[PDB]
């Protein structure tokens, strides 16, 4: 609700083909190890191929599936899980140490889900990949 | 990890609301279950040995080649079958870990997590493992509805394991 | 991608952007369920293409 | 996350031993008086919205330079981040009590809020001064028995008291 | 919508598996917890036209000067007065509502979704309609259970109030 | 998402008034009826996997084309194809007994799948041939006369048989 | 914050480029504005305690009950009454700031910024204050285009209010 | 689908400009070697019956519970052995179909796509086809050059089995 | 966060929590009234501002010649190309300081995490101060020139127009 | 940086699978390739001292003005001259740089990225440097399959400046 409080942003040196995207909306988030078995989930990849989501609308699936909360968000520490979500969609780690801390109160708020809803929703982020790219390192 | 009673917590905790009356009642129902849950964890407990050294000897009949073969995944030399009583007597306790937890969390987290990719690596066959837990759902002399509770979550292994 | 199952497909004529990285088709189809559905619409306007059809599902 | 049934499986599982008898007497223990928990719960959730601002009825009237010009929650935007998230605090130890150990809440609430408030200038000691003022309310209205059966919850109560204190001191 | 049958859809819809033994654990709760909500939904509708001027005319008690104040939002003549009885009426209903389904759900989806936007844009102040419900949930004339069934919701719609 | 209690709220906003009487003793038969869904919605998930190879065999030992070589369940990830969503008829077959109404079920395999099927170039009637093998072997499991106590699951098995049928309807 | 000299930078920092020519029409619009505005500033800064007693007592006027019925927030014992020349003058003290800014971004950061949050947990209802507004707007003697100055800050003020 | 003049074209392809001399180098390589690789795909193609039931028998040798064994999985009757010719058929077709393609494509998008979804369900352990294609990787009477090549791709099918 | 010289003298004024005295308006007025020269020095700068860019570049890498030699870090041509691309980003937000009338937006972009990059990349800190110095001499000598205009005392102005430059080079050597 | 030795690594490395047979055949291309690039290089290199004084007096041919012109960018005097020879010799090495790398690579990261953006800003004519690159072309004296070598890369450095 509250509008976000300002935050400073440090300067920053970066400010089959089908399977294949799959894959790479899931190593960006997973880092390989943790797609094993168990975290596929049929009904986004059926979607993909069908086309009937977007892959925008795709990795908010991911990004917001269970197994990816109990193997990041439970874990990790709402600053830590904020940091850790940039750099899987965003590609780019925060500029600023104080910005970071002021999307973590968010995220409790909202949850998990809110937090990752709210990244897409954002200017930067839709205009850095879009929506038919998957998320790439900046 | 999933447990009734984290599975409110975490659904009342990304929608960024308080507990509601429709996550507190289900905390209720877990309750009237895990009464008769935690008497199908000492059904379990004490007949342990007695369900292991059951479970993998009946694998070894029904599947006769696997003390014959001569292979690092058979169960032919001893180190296999002692080896064999270290694997079958794991699923027991994530077994009882899920019974007394009320979900399937522990046996979602410890036991079929990327259990596709350890039996293609060292080629053992599902097949084995199956065997064993329907000897384990048939043998473990279990009553009443405390004979449904352990039946589902050795059901469940099974499912996920084929 | 919805808490429920409201799902309008919306249907724009023509996409200006970046038009070979940004959007490499226009006139395609983007299938938003009910909540962003306020957001998507100031989306595409934001690049400027007009709304044909707003079909649900 | 984790629980009181699930916190003696993850020691257990550490151990790599089947559970024991006593420490199954011990969850029915727990069961036996999860009907109990269950009451306290609810009449905390339903007097949330009044526990907040009675206990802004004398976090500010205490220290009153704080809402005077120049504190840290003088402004209108700034007093309503202090009631945005003084509730964050009481929507974190329902989550404790109702999980039944405390730990939920030390991996989201307490586990980086010493370090935003110094970061950010806000006094983090003038915190737990109303933080032990939501715990006088608290179990003011857990203990009270109003159209309520008669029992004896006086062990939540006090063990509700200490996730108020494990809430204090990460702060201050 | 919020309930605890579709809050077990809900999870396990979007971690795409099956119903496991934790999303059908809160359907057995649920049903001994809505034996007794539905006793609190008869008490409350056989009551219905009792309660609702039992309301309306107790924060006339409180408010005196909602009767005084020639304004279109107040209730000064006749035609507030009717849209009274038609507000308060409103709300026994949706918490008869949110009984049966036994979540917060048609609560949140119909009553207080939005309710902030309103009550400053007709300057209707929330404090009138807290004080209503002050008087639906201590002249019920519910007991036992059932009387703390009503009593959460209600509440419930208290903390959304304010 | 709709359910029982919930459907019989919602056509109830849309006429304006409380709940009547009758329908709340309709109700209570549902709760009554209630713990006959649990017993039956446990049997079909713990045989889940059991149903889908067997109702599977027979859905290509009587159309041999399909596996053979031009059919379109010929190569191998076809093959995974018509097991990674045989199954999700039972997962939304089984979240509608679970709910109580098929309002659940027909967003999701009733909605887009005649539209798919046919730009697929999939059969679409040699799915429902086989959907109704997995509804003689699900109710075979469901109604079982093993185990727990006789009672009569006559009215769930034939609604729980009208699912399957609504199923198979709207690919056919 | 929100002023034309900031409005022209952010506009033109997000796109990367320099300040042309149509970023400083924004920054040139305020001084001829900016003449008139600081004439405003000094009118409502020299009449300031006339106008906030003057505001303060009528608010007492259209809702004598406020000093009557005893509450935490009512202004019944001088404590409500020391805190009601707190809030009302600290409305014009941000009135003041956005005249000498030429944006609303004071008023924007300062007071209205999350007031639907404070007013629904305090119980202060707005149309207290947007009733001291309309005595202030109407009672501070400005003349001229100065007069209309202050006259959009104020009614900035009472939309954000309703 | 993964060929070697495929690979330079959706490397290029990406990055948005022409075909630069190194993904035209790729192709060349992928041309010359190419010359024998169709060497090999005659010589399976040639003694492809006698490769197919000395590899079903050979597998029926080291495993000869799976024609005692009564289970449709199994190979008890003739209708699993009728469908042993036709699985093992099936490889010797995509190991012939990436011979000539040059890349690993075919064998990927044909046969070891999904396939350890497959073996879990149907219980094919996959220790099985990995015997069947080490007897025809040393049966196939190849030489030279061409042998090496015929081999990387039968060894290639048996990582992905295991 | 984005200040000015109207909106700091409120920040300060909030945070004591008083109205504005009577002398604050008095120096705004003045803010007002040497507005009008404000306008112009930023609009001659921006009309010349590349311009500037290559002719500080005809010195920064003529006084340090090994730069553009093989080994230096402005070798290769994106390379040089960079040091273009971020040359301008000084003019770009130095323009900004003048235009709100306080350094309070340069220091988040230019000058937070400047130093950071700079020593991490490999770059010369140092040979980046020597060169912003010469965009100085030419940039006041450019808004102090008076051609066809009305003149006026621009001391003020100048002397922290440099006073920017001078802020710009501290926190990058 | 873009070799197909590179491109045959990048590409396998984002798919997080091994080296198949496909990636392994564009490194095999290289090798008969680059026997003849590697000739390529010797006739550039033992030519390079004619190759740089023949080019750029030639482009003082077809463009006479530009030693006769007063201007910085211009090769009026001695010191544009000292320049001219750094700047056609940078080419010829880079030529040769990526002719012993078999692709475009250090053409494509030494000389050709950012070359749009220097250009305009110096106003350095890219007319110029092509016309010296089309009399290296064809004044190196190269031969055979080597001649069609040097003619690739010089022929994708016109192209990039136009
Ligand atoms: C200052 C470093 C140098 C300088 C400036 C200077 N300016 C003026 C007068 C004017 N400058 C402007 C500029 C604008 N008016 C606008 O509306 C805009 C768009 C935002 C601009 C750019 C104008 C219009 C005036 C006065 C009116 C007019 O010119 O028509 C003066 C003299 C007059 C005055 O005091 O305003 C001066 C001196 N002169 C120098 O020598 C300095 C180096
Ligand atoms: C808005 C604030 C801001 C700045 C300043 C910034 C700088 C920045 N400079 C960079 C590179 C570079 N910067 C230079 C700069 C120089 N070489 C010299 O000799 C000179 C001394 C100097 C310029 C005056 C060079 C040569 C590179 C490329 C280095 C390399 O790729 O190895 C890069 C990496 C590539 C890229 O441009 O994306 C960043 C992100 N980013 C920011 O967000
Ligand atoms: C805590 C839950 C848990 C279990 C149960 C588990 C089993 C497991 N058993 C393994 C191997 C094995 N498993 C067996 C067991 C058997 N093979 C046979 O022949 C018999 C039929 C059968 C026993 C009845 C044997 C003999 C090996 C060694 C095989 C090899 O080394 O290739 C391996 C791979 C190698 C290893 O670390 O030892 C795992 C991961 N891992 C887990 O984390
Ligand atoms: C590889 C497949 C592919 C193609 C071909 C493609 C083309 C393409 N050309 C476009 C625009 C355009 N294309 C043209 C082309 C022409 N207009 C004329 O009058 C000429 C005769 C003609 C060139 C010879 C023009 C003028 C526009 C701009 C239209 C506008 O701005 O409204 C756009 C959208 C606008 C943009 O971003 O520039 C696309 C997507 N995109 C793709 O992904
Ligand atoms: C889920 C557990 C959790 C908590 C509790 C939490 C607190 C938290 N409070 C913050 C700021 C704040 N915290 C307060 C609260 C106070 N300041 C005062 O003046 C009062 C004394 C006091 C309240 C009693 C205020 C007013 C701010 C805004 C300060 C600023 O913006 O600089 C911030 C940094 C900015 C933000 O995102 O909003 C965090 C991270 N974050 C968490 O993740
Ligand atoms: C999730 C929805 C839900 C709630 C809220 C719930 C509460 C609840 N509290 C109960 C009992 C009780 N609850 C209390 C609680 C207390 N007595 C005191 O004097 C203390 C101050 C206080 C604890 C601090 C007591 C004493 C009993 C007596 C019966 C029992 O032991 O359960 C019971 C027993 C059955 C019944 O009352 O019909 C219920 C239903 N049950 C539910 O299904
Ligand atoms: C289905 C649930 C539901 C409720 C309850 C509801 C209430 C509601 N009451 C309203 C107005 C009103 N509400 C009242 C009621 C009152 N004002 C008084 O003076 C009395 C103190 C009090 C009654 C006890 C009156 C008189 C109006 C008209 C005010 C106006 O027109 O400004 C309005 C705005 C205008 C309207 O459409 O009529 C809404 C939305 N809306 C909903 O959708
Ligand atoms: C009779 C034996 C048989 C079966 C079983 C069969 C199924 C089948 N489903 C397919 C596709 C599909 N099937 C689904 C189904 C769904 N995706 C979702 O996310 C929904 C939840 C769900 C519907 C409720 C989808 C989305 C596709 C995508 C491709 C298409 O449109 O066909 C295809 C396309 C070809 C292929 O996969 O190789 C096959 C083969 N084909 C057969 O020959
Ligand atoms: C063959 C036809 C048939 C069916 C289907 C059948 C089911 C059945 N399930 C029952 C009980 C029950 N069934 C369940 C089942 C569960 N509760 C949960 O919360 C779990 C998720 C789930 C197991 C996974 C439970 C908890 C009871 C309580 C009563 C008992 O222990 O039997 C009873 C007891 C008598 C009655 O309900 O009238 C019946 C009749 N009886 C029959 O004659
Ligand atoms: C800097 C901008 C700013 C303003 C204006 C502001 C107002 C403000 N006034 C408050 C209470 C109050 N506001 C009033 C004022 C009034 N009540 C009445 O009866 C009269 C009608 C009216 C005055 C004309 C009173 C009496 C209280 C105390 C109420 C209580 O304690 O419940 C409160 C909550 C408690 C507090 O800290 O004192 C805030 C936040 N806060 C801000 O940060
Ligand atoms: C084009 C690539 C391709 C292959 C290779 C393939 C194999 C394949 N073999 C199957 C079954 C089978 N596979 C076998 C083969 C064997 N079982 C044994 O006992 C022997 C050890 C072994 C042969 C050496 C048998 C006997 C069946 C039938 C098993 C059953 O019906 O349960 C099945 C499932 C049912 C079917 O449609 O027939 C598939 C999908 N599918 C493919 O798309
Ligand atoms: C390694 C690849 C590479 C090349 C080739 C390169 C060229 C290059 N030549 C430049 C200037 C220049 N280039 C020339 C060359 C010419 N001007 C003329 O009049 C003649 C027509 C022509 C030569 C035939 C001259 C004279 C300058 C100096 C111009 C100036 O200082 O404004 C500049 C800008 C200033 C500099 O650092 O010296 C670059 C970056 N840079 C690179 O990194």
């Amino acid at each position: 609700s509250i509008p976000l409080l300002e935050y400073a942003p440090s300067s920053q040196n970066q400010r089959a083909d089908v399977d294949a995207i799959i894959w790479a909306g899931y190593r960006q988030i997973f880092s390989e190890h943790l797609i094993i078995k168990s975290n596929r989930q049929s009904f986004l990849e059926s979607q993909l191929r069908n086309r009937a989501i977007n892959v925008r609308d795709f990795i908010r699936g991911l990004g917001k599936s269970e197994v990816y909360r109990t193997q990041v968000a439970d874990l990790n520490s709402n600053y830590r899980l904020v940091d850790i979500t940039l750099k899987r969609f965003l590609g780019r780690a925060a500029y600023n140490q104080d910005e970071e801390i002021a999307w973590s109160i968010v995220i409790g708020s909202q949850g998990l889900h809110g937090f990752i809803d709210a990244l897409l929703d954002s200017d930067e982020y839709r205009e850095n990949f879009g929506d038919d790219i998957v998320p790439y390192q900046r | 990890v999933k447990t009734p009673i984290t599975e409110a917590i975490a659904a009342a905790d990304t929608q960024g609301r308080f507990l509601g009356n429709t996550e507190l009642q289900s905390a209720r129902g877990r309750y009237e279950r895990a009464a008769a849950s935690l008497e199908a964890a000492r059904g379990l407990t004490s007949n342990a040995q007695r369900l292991i050294d059951g479970a993998t000897q009946a694998v070894y009949q029904k599947f006769p080649y696997t003390t014959q073969t001569p292979g690092p995944q058979f169960a032919a030399d001893s180190r296999g079958k002692s080896k064999c009583a270290r694997d079958v007597g794991h699923y027991l306790r994530i077994i009882t870990y899920s019974l007394v937890a009320g979900g399937t969390g522990p046996l979602d987290e410890y036991l079929i997590a990327g259990l596709a990719e350890i039996n293609s690596t060292f080629d053992l066959s599902p097949s084995w493992y199956v065997e064993a837990l329907k000897h384990i759902k048939a043998n473990h002399g279990l009553s009443g509805q405390a004979a449904n509770e352990a039946n589902t979550y050795i059901d469940y292994a099974i499912n996920a394991l084929s | 991608v919805g808490e429920g199952d409201r799902v309008y497909r919306l249907e724009v004529t023509g996409i200006r952007s970046p038009g070979y990285p940004s959007v490499r088709r226009s006139s395609t189809v983007f299938i938003v369920p009910y909540e962003r559905l306020s957001d998507k619409i100031q989306q595409v306007h934001k690049q400027g293409g007009k709304i044909v059809s707003v079909t649900s599902a | 996350t984790l629980d009181v049934f699930t916190k003696v499986v993850s020691q257990a599982d550490s151990r790599g031993e089947f559970l024991s008898n006593e420490q199954l007497d011990a969850l029915a223990n727990v069961v036996k008086e999860g009907n109990k928990r269950l009451d306290v719960v609810n009449r905390i959730t339903s007097n949330a919205s009044a526990i907040v601002t009675n206990a802004a009825r004398a976090l500010f009237e205490e220290q009153p330079q704080l809402i005077a010009p120049g504190g840290n929650a003088y402004t209108n935007r700034r007093m309503a981040a202090c009631l945005r998230d003084m509730e964050i605090i009481l929507r974190y130890v329902t989550y404790a009590i109702l999980a039944g150990d405390a730990s939920v809440l030390d991996d989201r609430c307490l586990n980086g809020l010493r370090e935003t408030y110094q970061a950010l200038g806000t006094p983090g000691s003038s915190v737990a001064v109303g933080v032990q003022k939501m715990k006088d309310a608290a179990v003011g209205i857990a203990n009270d028995p109003n159209g309520i059966t008669k029992g004896d919850c006086s062990q939540l109560i006090s063990e509700v008291a200490s996730y108020f204190d494990r809430a204090a001191a990460a702060v201050g």
